[PDB]
C-alpha cells in the first residue's frame, strides 16, 4: 500500500561541485599500463 | 503455409557474442592436447591463437583474468584454464643473430 507522503517540506535542491568523481570505464577492452 | 517464400516465416537467432578477458564461458569443439613447455610451438588457449614458446611464470594476475599484455598490443602471459597455472610467452624469433 502506497501513501501520499505527509508533513513534506517542499523539497529543493542544494547545489555542489562533482570535483574529479565519476569517473567510469568507457569500454569493455582490456588495458594495462596504458595511457589513452 | 502456402505463400511466397518472402511472406513465409523465418527464424533469426542473432548470436551475440563477445571476447573479453574474462574467463572463457563458451568453446568450440577443438579438441585439447597437451602443454609444450620449452619449445617453440603454435599456442592456442581459449581461441588466443599465438606462435611462441611457453614457460612458468612468475606474474599474478587477477582471479578473472586470462591473459596479460606488453607494451605493444602482443600477449606476453596466458593463464593455462586446465592448470590454471600462468605461463609467460616468449616470441620464437631471436632478434641479435649476425
Ligand atoms: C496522490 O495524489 C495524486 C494527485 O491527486 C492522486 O492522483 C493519487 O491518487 C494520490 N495517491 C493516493 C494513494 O491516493
Ligand atoms: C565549488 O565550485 C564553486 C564554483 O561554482 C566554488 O565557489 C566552490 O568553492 C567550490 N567548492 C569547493 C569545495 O571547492
Ligand atoms: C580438467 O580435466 C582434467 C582431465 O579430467 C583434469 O586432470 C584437470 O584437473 C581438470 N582441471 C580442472 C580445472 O577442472
Amino acid at each position: 500500500q502506497c501513501v501520499n507522503l505527509t508533513g513534506r517540506a517542499t523539497i529543493q535542491p542544494s547545489f555542489t561541485n562533482s570535483s574529479h568523481r565519476g569517473v567510469y570505464y568507457p569500454d569493455t577492452i582490456f588495458r594495462s599500463n596504458s595511457l589513452v | 503455409p502456402t505463400n511466397g517464400v518472402g511472406y513465409q516465416p523465418y527464424r533469426v537467432v542473432v548470436l551475440s557474442f563477445e571476447l573479453l578477458n574474462a574467463p572463457a564461458t563458451v568453446c568450440g569443439p577443438k579438441k585439447s592436447t597437451n602443454l609444450i613447455k620449452n619449445k617453440c610451438v603454435n599456442f592456442n588457449f581459449n581461441g588466443l591463437t599465438g606462435t611462441g614458446v611457453l614457460t612458468e611464470s612468475n606474474k599474478k594476475f587477477l582471479p578473472f583474468q586470462q591473459f596479460g599484455r606488453d607494451i605493444a598490443d602482443t600477449t606476453d602471459a596466458v593463464r593455462d584454464p586446465q592448470t590454471l597455472e600462468i605461463l609467460d610467452i616468449t616470441p620464437c624469433s631471436f632478434g641479435g643473430v649476425s
